[PDB]
């Protein structure tokens, strides 16, 4: 894991 | 007959015990056939056998007995709903006799990436070729093989694929027994597989190269694709000393021979903790040494830790049912960031953490946050539980969990934890049971542990220090538009006598509490580098004096202290609790700061009001307030270099300042990096750029015409992914209108951009004012086709409404926002990341009412 941007949400 | 099962659940009966699984794909036509041989046993009395299987033509079932090789047919019952099937077996089967179930079937591998999965690319020597793999977490594994789908049917493996000469056949046991056929269409078949759940078989069939060297008895090997194999040693040298760091310290090795990270040779790959096969995006794992940056080593070892430590949480011992995910996420994503700060310590992967937890704690105190602890009936409600707050929440409570007890302490719950419960299935409970097996005593239980998993949000414990008695409160963090308590491990620091470094630890339980202070004290800071999952709220004379204290010696505290100060104290202005002039009061010291963790955090919080302030109307009030903030930033930000020279901290902080004073122009700030940009852009691109101002010299050059066709250039050309990633930014940073609407329009249907780009391009497009409205625009204006191109609830479709959305701060928005997607459906209208925007912009206005004539009287 759930990787891509943000980290946060 | 009709179905014989009306439940989600399947039946407690049957129970499987040995899995047998023959396979042969054809991955130029995306089909295959395959046959499954399922050792089961009975344990109560049925006339049926309850699995699941799904998207199946179905050759023969049979059926057989102990000890008597004949088999006899039995005809099939498929309900495709809850995706179970039904044998009609003929002999009401009792409970100890174990039977053997035979499945044979032809399917489809799959056009998307979810279950079996298979694609096409190209070669370095623009050569066609082929694979195929598999994600099965959650519930994708029954759409392979017909089977017990369910995480606690834990049982054993035997695989065997038919694949092609030049083709790799692997899977989660090593291979054995390859035995080439008569048609050059060789078959392998790999160990029985130990004691595990379906959902994490794997296997996966493509041209690839290893890399290995076997450690402790233990071969660790990366395997991927033909040209990108050279960019592999640096995850092969960090999974041995990650695997050798796990193995020693949870005492319990890798129970396996072989460990094997591939790295699939797609964009929109499925990472995965498959036993013995972990499964990565290509370009997660490609490090090179020369050209990367420190963003790209952070997250490759980072990701390759979480994987690892999901090998022992989340493989051996697994959950009972996906309403406990956050057992295994959550400790992997724990254990990931503690392996880095004991192996990786120069990482400083602290930092991540805290700002992780800071984001954490901003979404779950809203109003949509689900406790970790969920009841899960559903399968969109188990898509669901693979959320930040299971990932992150989870985690924090570990590390306060830590912080409580003895680090040792932790560790010995946790080993005998792994031991007590291995190759089996597990419940919340039962992780917090072996938890009080000590000290040595039974000195505390963990129904402490009860409030944070079943209840949602997290305590605001408000201080009142006078003189040398502490008065604590606890309340509910809520966002003005009753339950709770909980059992705080509270921590506290502060001087006393001589500069005394007094520090203790208590445990609020109740509505009010009071410490005991030794001695009388100046200052007092609770919550020691945010160990706590919570916000501590002091009175007006102890945040005054903390803040006093910040600017006569702001070191007296940690990183994680002074940053924690910063963020809670922001977020208690935005709700009310405190004027926002104390706030920026608090920031004043900021000047004497030489550790990122507090400045980046900082930087986020006057980042956000200036940006907030912005889609308004105030670019005055926003732009005297960004000033104030780099006056006290002013030494820091000249005293930089454009290098990337330091400690991985230390280029954060760099990439940091610098990216700010760029943004919204300050001092010499620019033009050093338009400077560069013109060397850069002179040489076709053949200068390197230091990769800690490479995005902010890119966005500088890309706000004239030139430079911006100049990266566009550079886009549709090169391969550094990393690189093309921070040239998207810039493109995406244009003033030009016409030019970013080109680029959200173009990236739609994929032309010069990847549709997978999109989000971040909406994104980016949307932060600042020019594309602001019309990023929102543009989401409207496509909803129906950016509904076809992403699933209706994937994390892609929330990103963009909540990317597009979350600077509105006006009535007048908030009611275009809602009356759009009422428009739509409710079924839109009801879906949780549009409620949840919405939320958002509502407490943008809260916040807007509640500081924004305050502001204005300061300059
Ligand atoms: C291996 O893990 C077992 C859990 O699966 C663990 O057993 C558990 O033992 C505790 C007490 O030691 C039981 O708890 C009880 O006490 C509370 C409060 O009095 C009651 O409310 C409960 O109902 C219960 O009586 C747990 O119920 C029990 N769990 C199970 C599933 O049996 C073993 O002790 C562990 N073994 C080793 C060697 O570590
Ligand atoms: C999938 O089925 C096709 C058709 O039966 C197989 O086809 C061949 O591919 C090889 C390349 O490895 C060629 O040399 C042959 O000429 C192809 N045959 C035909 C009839 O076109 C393919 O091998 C099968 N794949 C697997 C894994 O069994
Ligand atoms: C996936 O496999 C199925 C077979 O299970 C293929 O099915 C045809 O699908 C249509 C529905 O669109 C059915 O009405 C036919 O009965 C199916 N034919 C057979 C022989 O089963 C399906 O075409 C495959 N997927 C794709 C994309 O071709
Ligand atoms: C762990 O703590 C326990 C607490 O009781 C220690 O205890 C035992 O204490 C009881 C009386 O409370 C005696 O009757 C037993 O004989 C003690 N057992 C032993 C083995 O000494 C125990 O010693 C402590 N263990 C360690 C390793 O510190
Ligand atoms: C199942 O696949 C076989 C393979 O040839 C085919 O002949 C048969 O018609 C299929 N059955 C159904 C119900 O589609
Ligand atoms: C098969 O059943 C017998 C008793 O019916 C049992 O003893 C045996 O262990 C079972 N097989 C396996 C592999 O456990
Ligand atoms: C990995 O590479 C080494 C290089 O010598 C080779 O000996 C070994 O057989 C390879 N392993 C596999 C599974 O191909
Ligand atoms: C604090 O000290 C007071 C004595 O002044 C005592 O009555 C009380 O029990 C103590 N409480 C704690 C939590 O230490
Ligand atoms: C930061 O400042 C403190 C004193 O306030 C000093 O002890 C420390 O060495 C400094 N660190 C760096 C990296 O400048
Ligand atoms: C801009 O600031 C940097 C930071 O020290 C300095 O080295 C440089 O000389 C300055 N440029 C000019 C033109 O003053
Ligand atoms: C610039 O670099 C690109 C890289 O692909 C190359 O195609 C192009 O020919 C180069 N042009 C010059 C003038 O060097
Ligand atoms: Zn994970």
């Amino acid at each position: 894991x759930k990787h891509h941007a943000f980290s946060f949400k | 007959k009709l179905f014989p099962w009306a439940q989600i659940r399947l039946p407690t009966a049957v129970v499987p015990l040995r899995y047998e699984l023959s396979l042969h794909p054809n991955l130029t036509s995306m089909t295959f056939r395959g046959s499954v041989t399922i050792s089961v046993q009975a344990l109560q009395v049925t006339w049926n056998i309850i699995l699941h299987s799904t998207g199946h033509n179905i050759s023969r079932v049979t059926f057989m007995s102990a000890v008597s090789s004949q088999e006899k047919q039995a005809e099939i019952l498929e309900y495709a709903y809850h995706g179970q099937i039904a044998i009609v077996a003929p002999e009401a089967l009792l409970a100890g006799h174990n039977y053997t179930l035979k499945i044979e079937y032809s399917a489809n591998i799959s056009s998307s990436y979810y279950g079996f999965y298979g694609f096409s690319y190209t070669d370095e020597s623009n050569e066609k070729k082929y694979f195929a793999a598999t994600q099965f977490e959650p519930l994708a594994a029954r759409s392979a093989f017909p089977c017990f789908d369910e995480p606690a049917f834990k049982a054993t493996f035997i695989i065997k694929i038919i694949r092609d000469e030049q083709y790799t056949a692997l899977s989660n046991m090593p291979k054995k027994s390859s035995v080439v056929l008569d048609d050059g269409l060789v078959q392998d078949e790999f160990s029985e597989s130990v004691k595990m759940s379906t959902y994490l078989v794997a296997f996966i069939v493509g041209e690839m190269k290893n890399l290995s060297q076997d450690v402790n008895g233990t071969l660790v090997s990366i395997y991927a694709v033909p040209e990108k194999i050279g960019q592999v040693h640096y995850a092969l040298e960090t999974t041995v000393k990650l695997l050798e760091f796990f193995q020693n310290y949870f005492e319990i090795q890798y129970p396996l021979k072989k460990l094997d990270l591939v790295a699939i040779p797609d964009f929109e790959a499925g990472a995965m903790e498959n036993w013995g096969l972990l499964t990565f995006r290509e370009e997660t794992l490609l490090y090179d040494s020369n050209t990367s940056s420190m963003a790209d080593r952070k997250l490759v070892t980072k990701i390759i830790a979480h994987e690892l430590a999901h090998q022992w949480f989340g493989n051996l011992v697994t959950m009972k049912w996906w309403n406990d995910l956050w057992l295994n996420e959550g400790f992997a994503t724990f254990m990931e960031y503690f392996s880095l700060e004991k192996i990786f310590k120069e990482l400083s992967s602290y930092e991540d953490f805290l700002d992780a937890r800071f984001k954490t704690m901003k979404k779950d105190s809203l109003n949509s946050s689900h406790p970790i602890s969920s009841s899960v009936q559903s399968s969109e409600q188990i898509e669901e539980m693979f959320d930040s707050l299971s990932y992150f929440k989870g985690s924090s409570l570990l590390l306060m969990l830590k912080t409580y007890l003895s680090e040792d302490v932790f560790q010995h719950a946790v080993v005998l934890y792994l031991h007590n419960h291995s190759y089996a299935s597990i419940q919340s409970d039962d992780l917090w049971d072996s938890f009080n097996e000590v000290t040595n005593q039974t000195l505390d239980v963990k129904r402490m542990m009860k409030t944070w998993t079943l209840q949602k949000g997290f305590p605001l414990v408000t201080v009142q220090k006078k003189g040398k008695e502490l008065f604590i409160q606890q309340e509910r963090f809520f966002l003005n538009m009753t339950s709770y308590l909980w059992h705080i491990p509270l921590s506290y620091v502060t001087e006393g006598r001589n500069y005394s470094k007094y520090q203790s630890v208590s445990l609020l339980d109740k509505k009010s509490g009071v410490i005991n202070l030794t001695e009388e004290v100046l200052w007092v800071k609770v919550n020691i580098n945010m160990n706590g999952y919570y916000i501590v709220h002091y009175a007006d004379d102890d945040w005054e004096a903390l803040i006093h204290q910040l600017k006569i010696n702001p070191y007296v505290l940690s990183d994680k202290d002074r940053a924690n100060l910063i963020n809670n104290i922001f977020e208690l202005a935005g709700l009310g609790k405190v004027p926002l002039k104390r706030a920026f009061d608090l920031i004043n010291y900021l000047g004497n700061e030489n550790h990122t963790a507090p400045i980046t955090e900082a930087l986020f919080q006057t980042d956000l009001i200036y940006n907030l302030l912005e889609k308004l109307g105030y670019m005055d009030l926003a732009s005297r307030l960004v000033t104030r903030v780099f006056k006290l930033l002013q030494n820091q930000i000249q005293q930089q270099t454009w290098t990337d020279e330091g400690t991985p901290s230390m280029r954060e902080l760099r990439s940091a300042l610098l990216e700010f004073a760029c943004t919204h122009n300050l001092g010499n700030c620019s033009t050093t990096a338009m400077k560069l940009f013109d060397d850069w852009m002179a040489s076709n691109g053949t200068q390197s750029l230091p990769t800690d101002v490479m995005t902010t010299v890119f966005k500088v050059g890309a706000k004239t015409d030139k430079g911006w066709s100049f990266l566009l250039g550079k886009y549709i050309s090169i391969g550094s992914e990393a690189e093309k990633n921070k040239i998207l930014e810039a493109l995406a940073s244009s003033e030009d209108v016409r030019k970013l609407y080109w680029l959200m329009k173009s990236s739609l249907n994929g032309d010069n951009f990847r549709t997978q780009k999109l989000s971040f391009i909406i994104r980016t497009v949307g932060r600042h004012f020019p594309g602001h409205l019309l990023a929102w625009d543009f989401v409207k204006e496509n909803w129906n086709k950016l509904v076809q191109k992403f699933p209706l609830g994937s994390y892609t479709i929330q990103n963009i409404v909540a990317g597009s959305t979350y600077l509105f701060s006006t009535k007048t928005h908030l009611s275009e926002v809602q009356a759009f997607f009422e428009n739509q459906s409710e079924a839109t209208f009801r879906l949780r990341c549009v409620q949840e925007a919405l939320e958002v912009i509502q407490l943008n206005i809260q916040w807007m009412e509640k500081n924004l004539k305050s502001l204005t009287w300061w300059l």
